[PDB]
RNA sequence: AAUGGCUGAAAGCCUCUCAAGCCAGAAUUUCGUCUAGAUGAAUACUUUGUCUUUUUCUUGUUACUUUAGUACAAUUGAAAAUUAUAUACGUUGUAUUUAUUAUCUCGUGUAUUACUCUAUCAAAAGGGUAGUGAAUACUGAGUUAACAAAUUAAAGCAUAA
RNA sequence: UGUCGGCUCUUCCUAUCCAUUUCAAGCAGAAUUGAAAAAAGGUAUGAUUGUUCACCAUUUAAUAGGGAACGUGAGCUGGGU
RNA sequence: AUAAACAUACUUUGAAUCGGCCAAGUCUGGUAAGCAGGACUGGCGAUGCGGGAUGAACCGAACGUCGAGAUAAAGUGCCAAA
C-alpha cells in the first residue's frame, strides 16, 4: 500500500578484531552516509522481519518480528547500534531491516 | 645429496595420466585450419586397420644413396568403404569456447545410424527419427528447416557434417555404425552450408577427402595391455639378481 | 603551531638579577614551549628551573593573517653526516602557518623528525628574494594555470556514495 | 624541478593545413598526407597565432603546452614539437636516406622489386643465403649508383628504421669487425627537395 | 586551450565549508594548491582566506582590473561593475543552485502536488507524439 | 524487504583491486553484482611488470601433484573472481554465500546489456592514478598468458556498440519530439493553473 | 630477455629511453599442435506445460497414481567514447532495496506505449506488419471503508519409455 | 629417528661444462679468453680401492658443481665400520 | 615533607624449594652463536586477557558472575570493528 520504513542493513554485531558481542547490532540505513545525519535515527524502532514456513497443522504465526530500537552511532560513516528484544540471529548477517518513523519528534 | 650419474627420465610427462579410453573411436581433438580463400572441401575420414604388409617402392629423391633397386619399407592397410554422411552441425564462437547452435538431418536414417542412440537394440522400439522423418514434408517441420539453415548462415563460423560408416562392407560383427564429424574448410558459411546441404544422403569416398602422396594425421586408439608393471610401462632398470622381495620395480 | 613571548631571569650568585631573557619560540601548547624555552636558557646561559623563575608567558597572533607574506626560515638540522644550517623559503599568511609548513616540509624531503630541527630565526623577505626553484614560479604579478584532470567535488560527506550511477568523469574545472 | 608552464610551438608553413582532434594530428602537403598519435595524458596540442620573430608579424604554429609537471613529463614538449616538425617537412620536401654498400672480396648484389618496396641482398660475404629485406609503407628503395641506394618517404622514422633493417640484415658474425667492414651503412641522410 | 585558468580575479565558487555555494573572488595565488579567496565580505560573505583548490570550482567570470592584493573596499567596487552576482544566476550553475534553495523549503504537501502535475504533463506530452 | 535486483557494474575505466574491494564488501551485505567487461579493468605497471608478477604467481604450484595445486585462470572475469575471493571470508557459510552473489563476464551478455550499469568512484582510475603511470588492462594481459577468447569479445562488442548507436539514435529523436511536445503544454493557455505551481517550486 | 639499433628530448649540441614512442633479436614465452579433463552445448526418442515435500514401485530413472493447498496476460533496468575530454556548459548537492492519488462502479472518442495476446514475415533482434485487450492523458461523477480479516503438505505402482 | 658407500629413481638450486642468443679482447683466420640472457634439454665407458675422494686409459658437443634427515636399508647389497 | 591501626613487633610449629630461563641506553671469555659466565631491576617459570597474522619472556594490562559507558597498546581499503 506505502512505504514507512527504510531499509538498514543487518551488518553484524558490535566485534573486535577476535571478539563479537551479540548485544548491539550494527545497522546500515539506506541513504546516511555519515554520523552527522544518525541524530534523526536515535530512538527510533526498528524490525527484523522474516517468513517461517509453518505447517498447516500448527498454529504459529508464517511472519514474525524481532523489535529493536537505535541507540548510537558507530563510527564516522552513518552505522548505527541497535539493541533488540533478542538478539538477532547471524544466519540473518545482509538480510534486510525495517527501519520505521516512531517513536515520532516531528 | 645429488644424483651420482644423469640419465634422462623414463618415459614422458605429456602422456599423464595415463588411463584407458572408453569409447573404440577416438576423436581428433583439431581440425586443420581454416582458409577462406578456397573450395569447401572435407578434412577427414574413417577406416579400418586391416593389417599390415611390406612393399617394394622406387626411390624419386635426389642426392641420395639409396639402392636404385628400391627400398623394402612396411605399411598399413586401412579399408575406408564410402561413408554416408546423414546431417551437419553449425558451431558458434563463444567466450566459453566453440558452441553448436543447431543440427540439421537428412529424412532418411539407417538403421545402423540409430543403433547408437540405444544400450539394447533389440529390446528397444526401434524408432529413432521417427517422428522427424515422418514429418520431414510437413510445412511446419519444413519451415523450421529452413529457419535452421537460415540461423547457421548468420551465426555460426564452423560447419561440420555428420558422416557414419556402413558396416555391411566390412567383415567386422559390428552392426552400429561410426559416427564422426568431419569439418568443412573452404569459403564463406553461406557456400560452407550450400556445400553440406548438398552432401545430405549421399555418399563420400575416400578419394574425394584424401589426394595422392599426401601425408596425413592419424588418430586411434592403442591396443590394450592390462594391468603392467614400471618395466614395461616407463622402462626402468631392472634390478639385480640378489634383490629381496623382487627385481622389476623402482628401487 | 603556535607563538609565544616568553620571559625569565636567573636568581643566583653567578646571573645579575636584572638580565631578562626573552624568545620567541613555536611550540604546540604553552607547556611545550617553556619546555623549549628553558632547555635553550640551560644550553646557552647555565640557567636552570631551580635557579630561575618565569615572568611571562603569552601568545602571539599574527597582526594581520590576511596579507600573503614571503616567509624565510633559517633553521639547523641533524643528519646522519653531522649538523647543517638550511634556509627555507614559504609562502603563507601566518608566522605559525609557516612554520608548520616548515617542519612538514623537513620531515618528507630530508625524514628529518621534528626532535632535530632548531628554528635559529624567520623573517619576512622581498618579493624577488625568493630562491626556490618551484615557489618563484608563483610570485610574479600574472601567475596563472588552468587547474586539470580535477576531481570532482562533494559538497559534504552526506552526498558520498559507494556506488554510484551512470558514467564518472574528471572537471577541466 | 617542476615547471609552471613548459611550451613549444612549431611553424606551419605556406602550402600545408593540419586538424588536431585529441592529440590525433593528421598534417597534409603537397606531397601526401601523414597522421601519427601522440598519446601523452599531459599535453595539450593547438593551433594558434603567435609572433615567432623578434619582430615579424604573425603566422599560424602549432602550440604544444604542458602545465605543472616534473622534469621527466616535461621532456615529451619538445619530443612531440620535432615529431611534428619531422612531419611537417616530410610532406613539403620528403626525406631520403643514401645507402652504399662497403665489401672487400666478395661483390654484393642488390635485386629491388619493380615496385621498389622491397630489396634483396646477395653473395654477401660470399654467403648463400638470401637476404630479402622489405620496406614500411610510403618507403621506396631505388639504385642510385654503383654501390649505392636510397630510401625514399614522407616519414622520418620509417625511412630511418627501413634503413636501420638493411644494415642490420648484414651484419658479421663470429669475426673480427674491425676486420671484416662489409655492410650497407647510411652514407647521409638529406632532404629529396 | 583551457578556458578557465586560476588568476587573480578569476571568480570561484566554493563547494565545501560554511560558505559552500557562495561566488568568491581570487585575490592572490599562494602556491600550486593554495589560493587567497576575498570574494566580498560585504556582498557574498565569504571572508578573505587561504582555501585550497579542491575545494572550490572555476566559473567563466573574471573581474577586470582586479590586481593581487586587491582591498575590500575596492575590490567590492569592482565585483559590482561587472555584475557578478547578475551573470552568474542566468548561469547553468546559476539556476543549479537556485533550485537547491528552492527545493529545500518543499513541504510534503508541495511535494504531492508536483508529482501529481508532473506526471499528467509528461503523460500528456507522450500522448501528442505520433508514431508514424 | 528484499534485493531481487542486480547491480551491475561497468568494469571499464576502473582498477581491478579497488573495484574488488568495494564488490567484497557489498558482497557481505547482501547485494547481488555482476561486473560486466571484467576485462577493461586496469592494474598498475607495464606489460613487462604484470608479466612478471604472473610468472611468479604461475610458480606456486604442488610439487607432488599439480593438479591439486594452485590453478592460475587466464580469463580476466576469472581474475577478479580471484581478487574478490581473496577480500571474503575464508572456510565458512558467509563467504560461500557472498561469493554466489557475484560475476564477471568478458561482454556484456544478452540480459545485462539493457540494465542501467554503475560505477564506483573509489575505483576510478581518473581518481586513483597518476596519468603518466603506465597501467595494463586485464584483457591485454590475459591474451599474454594465454586467453584465447580475447578477439571473440572484441567482435562480440563491436556488435554490440553498432547496435545500441542507433538504439540511441532513435530514442533520441523521440526525446526530442516528446520535449517540444512539453513545451506545447507548459505554454498552453489551459494549464496555467497547474504551471503555475510548477514554477513556484523550480520545476518549471 | 641479454644485446644491437630508429626517432627523440631532457641538456638549442649529443644520446637505443634511470623519458614518451618504435624495430631487429634465444635451446625463451604465448598461441597453433599432443594427452587427461570440470561446468557445459547440440540433436534423437519418451514425456511434461504454476509449483513441492513426505510416503511408495523398480536393478534404477522419468513419465505416471491419490488426497489436498496454491497462482492466474498486460506500465519490469541500455548511449558510446574521452578524461590535457573540438567550442560552449560544469549543467551543482543521495546508486540498488525504494518514485503509481485508497477501493469499486459509472461515462465517449482519440492518441500513446522497450505493455499483453493472436496471425504473418522474420529472428540465436528490448524487430517489422495487421488486429485485440491493458494502462495513461484529454477528464468527469458517484459508492464504500469505522470492529474483524486481508509458502506446499501427506500418501501410492496400473501402464509406458 | 636402523649408523658409510654403491645400485635404483624422481625432483630442486645456479655460483653454466655443452648446445641457443649476445658483447669485449693484447679477437686477421682457426683455436681460445672475460662477461650478459638462459636451468626447457644433455652431461658417458672402464683398471686399482669398501671407499666419498684420488689417479690413470679412453670416448664425447660436454663428459659442470651441489641439495632434498651428509635424499633414498618393512627399496636392495653388506664390501667398510 | 609524605605515607602508615585489618599499623607495628613478633613467638612457635611446619611445608615446598635451592636443575632455572628471558629482556636490556650492562659487563667478561670467544671470530661468533638461539654460546659460557656475571652486577641491578622487571619478568616467564606459576599467567590467563587486548595487540604484535603465528610465538613462555615483547607492548598494554594482571582475572569472582554480569550490564552500561569512557579507555590502554595498537589500529581505521577488504578479510576485520573503526
Amino acid at each position: 500500500k506505502c512505504r514507512l520504513h527504510v531499509n538498514a542493513v543487518f551488518m553484524g554485531f558490535q566485534r573486535a578484531q577476535r571478539n563479537q558481542y551479540p548485544n548491539v547490532a550494527l545497522l546500515q540505513i539506506s541513504g546516511v552516509n555519515t554520523k552527522e545525519d544518525t541524530p534523526f535515527y536515535i530512538g527510533k524502532r526498528v524490525a527484523y522481519v522474516y517468513k517461517v514456513n509453518v505447517k498447516k497443522g500448527s498454529n504459529k504465526p508464517a511472519i514474525r518480528a524481532i523489535f529493536g530500537k537505535i541507540v548510537a552511532p558507530h563510527g564516522n560513516h552513518g552505522v548505527v547500534k541497535a539493541r533488540f528484544l533478542h538478539n538477532l540471529p547471524p544466519k540473518a548477517m545482509g538480510q534486510n531491516l525495517k527501519v520505521f518513523l516512531y517513536p515520532s519528534n516531528i | 645429496s645429488h644424483r651420482k650419474f644423469e640419465a634422462p627420465r623414463h618415459g614422458s610427462l605429456a602422456f599423464h595420466p595415463r588411463k584407458r579410453v572408453h569409447k573404440v573411436r577416438a576423436t581428433v581433438s583439431a581440425f586443420p585450419k581454416d582458409n577462406a580463400a578456397e573450395k569447401p572441401h572435407l578434412t577427414g575420414f574413417l577406416g579400418f586397420k586391416a593389417g599390415m604388409t611390406h612393399v617394394i617402392r622406387e626411390v624419386k629423391r635426389t642426392n641420395t644413396k639409396l639402392p636404385k633397386d628400391g627400398v623394402l619399407e612396411p605399411v598399413t592397410i586401412i579399408e575406408t568403404p564410402p561413408m554416408v554422411v546423414a546431417g551437419f552441425v553449425g558451431y558458434k564462437k563463444t567466450t566459453t569456447g566453440l558452441k553448436p547452435i543447431t543440427a540439421v538431418f537428412a529424412e532418411h536414417i539407417a538403421d545402423e545410424f540409430k543403433r547408437r542412440y540405444t544400450k539394447k537394440w533389440y529390446k528397444n522400439t526401434k524408432n529413432q527419427f521417427a517422428v522427424h522423418t515422418e514429418k520431414y514434408n510437413d510445412v511446419k517441420a519444413k519451415s523450421k528447416r529452413e529457419r535452421q539453415i537460415r540461423l547457421i548462415k548468420n551465426r555460426c563460423d564452423v560447419v561440420r557434417v555428420i558422416a557414419h560408416t556402413q558396416m555391411a562392407l566390412v567383415p567386422l560383427k559390428q552392426k552400429k555404425a561410426e559416427v564422426m564429424e568431419i569439418q568443412i574448410n573452404g569459403g564463406s558459411i553461406a557456400e560452407k552450408v550450400d556445400f553440406a546441404v548438398s552432401l545430405l544422403e549421399k555418399q563420400i569416398s575416400v578419394n574425394s577427402v584424401f589426394g595422392t602422396d599426401e601425408c596425413i594425421d592419424v588418430c586411434s586408439v592403442t591396443k590394450g595391455h592390462g594391468y603392467n608393471g614400471v618395466i614395461k610401462r616407463f622402462g626402468v632398470r631392472h634390478l639385480p639378481r640378489k634383490t629381496h622381495r623382487g627385481l622389476r620395480k623402482v628401487a | 603551531m603556535k607563538e609565544y613571548y616568553i620571559t625569565a631571569r636567573c636568581t643566583d650568585k653567578a646571573h645579575n638579577p636584572n638580565e631578562i631573557f626573552r624568545s620567541r619560540v613555536f611550540a604546540p601548547n604553552y607547556v611545550v614551549a617553556k619546555s623549549k624555552f628553558w632547555m635553550m636558557l640551560k644550553k646557552q646561559h647555565k640557567v636552570k628551573k631551580i635557579n630561575a623563575e618565569l615572568l611571562q608567558c603569552q601568545p602571539i597572533f599574527e597582526k594581520n593573517p590576511t596579507v600573503v607574506k614571503n616567509y624565510q626560515i633559517f633553521l639547523r638540522y641533524v643528519s646522519a653526516g653531522g649538523i647543517h644550517n638550511i634556509t627555507k623559503q614559504y609562502r603563507d599568511v601566518t608566522r605559525v602557518g609557516a612554520v608548520r609548513q616548515m617542519y612538514n616540509d623537513l620531515a618528507s624531503q630530508y625524514r628529518t623528525r621534528q626532535d632535530k630541527i632548531q628554528l635559529i630565526s624567520i623573517t619576512t623577505v622581498g618579493d624577488k628574494a625568493v630562491k626556490n626553484p618551484v615557489l618563484h614560479q608563483f610570485v610574479g604579478h600574472h601567475v596563472k594555470f588552468p587547474m586539470v584532470h580535477c576531481k570532482p567535488v562533494i559538497a559534504s560527506k552526506r552526498f558520498n556514495l559507494p556506488i554510484k550511477a551512470g558514467k564518472l568523469t574528471t572537471k577541466l574545472c | 624541478p617542476r615547471l609552471l608552464k613548459k611550451t613549444e610551438h612549431v611553424v606551419i608553413p605556406e602550402g600545408v593545413n593540419i586538424e588536431i582532434n585529441r592529440k590525433n594530428i593528421k598534417v597534409t602537403g603537397p606531397r601526401g598526407s601523414l597522421t601519427r598519435e601522440f598519446q601523452h595524458p599531459k599535453v595539450d596540442i593547438y593551433a594558434s597565432k603567435l609572433v615567432v620573430k623578434k619582430e615579424g608579424p604573425k603566422e599560424n604554429v602549432v602550440v604544444i603546452d604542458m602545465w605543472y609537471g616534473n622534469r621527466r613529463d616535461s621532456a615529451v614538449v619538445r619530443t612531440i614539437a620535432s615529431h611534428i616538425k619531422n612531419m611537417i617537412t616530410g610532406v613539403t620536401k620528403g626525406y631520403q636516406y643514401k645507402m652504399r654498400v662497403v665489401y672487400a672480396h666478395f661483390p654484393v648484389t642488390l635485386v629491388i622489386a619493380d615496385d621498389g618496396k622491397s630489396i634483396q641482398v646477395q653473395n654477401f660475404l660470399g654467403e648463400k643465403r638470401t637476404r630479402h629485406i622489405e620496406m614500411y609503407d610510403g618507403v621506396v628503395v631505388k639504385k642510385l649508383g654503383k654501390d649505392e641506394i636510397c630510401l625514399e618517404g614522407n616519414d622520418v622514422e620509417k625511412v630511418s628504421q627501413s634503413a636501420a633493417n638493411i644494415h642490420a640484415a648484414n651484419l658479421v658474425r663470429n669475426k673480427d669487425i674491425r676486420q671484416f667492414l662489409d655492410g650497407v651503412y647510411v652514407s647521409e641522410k638529406c632532404l629529396i627537395e | 586551450v583551457f578556458s578557465r585558468f586560476v588568476e587573480v580575479g578569476r571568480v570561484v565558487l566554493m563547494k565545501t565549508g560554511p560558505f559552500a555555494s557562495k561566488l568568491a573572488v581570487i585575490v592572490e595565488i599562494l602556491d600550486h594548491n593554495r589560493v587567497l579567496v576575498d570574494g566580498p565580505q560585504a556582498i557574498t560573505g565569504v571572508p578573505r582566506q587561504v582555501v585550497n583548490l579542491n575545494t572550490i570550482s572555476l566559473t567563466s567570470f573574471v573581474v577586470n582590473k582586479v590586481t593581487r592584493g586587491m582591498t575590500h573596499k575596492k575590490l567590492c567596487l569592482r565585483f559590482t561593475q561587472d555584475a557578478i552576482i547578475k551573470r552568474f544566476n542566468k548561469t547553468a550553475t546559476g539556476k543549479a543552485i537556485e533550485k537547491r534553495i528552492l527545493r529545500e523549503k518543499m513541504t510534503d504537501f508541495d511535494k504531492f502536488q508536483v508529482s501529481i502535475i508532473n506526471r499528467k504533463i509528461n503523460a500528456a506530452a507522450k500522448i501528442a507524439v505520433s508514431k508514424k | 524487504s528484499t534485493n531481487n535486483k542486480v547491480t551491475v557494474i561497468d568494469c571499464h575505466g576502473h582498477v581491478l583491486g579497488r573495484v574488488a574491494s568495494v564488490v567484497a564488501k557489498h558482497l557481505l551485505l547482501g547485494q547481488k553484482f555482476v561486473l560486466v567487461r571484467c576485462e577493461d579493468l586496469q592494474v598498475c605497471g607495464t606489460l613487462k611488470m604484470r608479466l612478471v608478477q604472473w610468472e611468479l604467481y604461475q610458480r606456486k604450484r604442488v610439487n607432488t601433484n599439480p593438479t591439486r595445486g594452485a590453478f592460475h585462470h587466464r580469463s580476466p572475469a576469472d581474475m577478479v573472481r580471484k581478487a574478490v575471493r581473496g577480500m571474503l571470508p575464508k572456510n565458512n557459510y558467509r563467504g560461500k554465500l557472498a561469493l554466489k552473489n557475484l560475476k564477471c563476464f568478458e561482454g556484456c551478455p544478452a540480459p545485462y546489456d539493457k540494465m542501467k550499469k554503475s560505477s564506483i568512484p573509489e575505483a576510478a582510475a581518473i581518481y586513483s592514478f597518476n596519468p603518466t603511470r603506465k597501467r595494463t588492462l586485464l584483457g591485454e594481459l590475459g591474451t599474454a598468458v594465454g586467453w584465447k577468447y580475447a578477439d571473440v569479445v572484441a567482435k562480440n562488442e563491436a556488435e554490440r556498440k553498432e547496435r545500441a548507436a542507433k538504439w540511441y539514435a532513435a530514442k533520441q529523436l523521440k526525446q526530442k519530439a516528446v520535449a517540444e511536445a512539453k513545451e506545447k503544454i507548459l505554454a498552453d493557455e489551459k494549464y496555467k493553473a497547474k504551471v503555475a505551481i510548477l514554477k513556484k517550486f523550480g520545476y518549471a
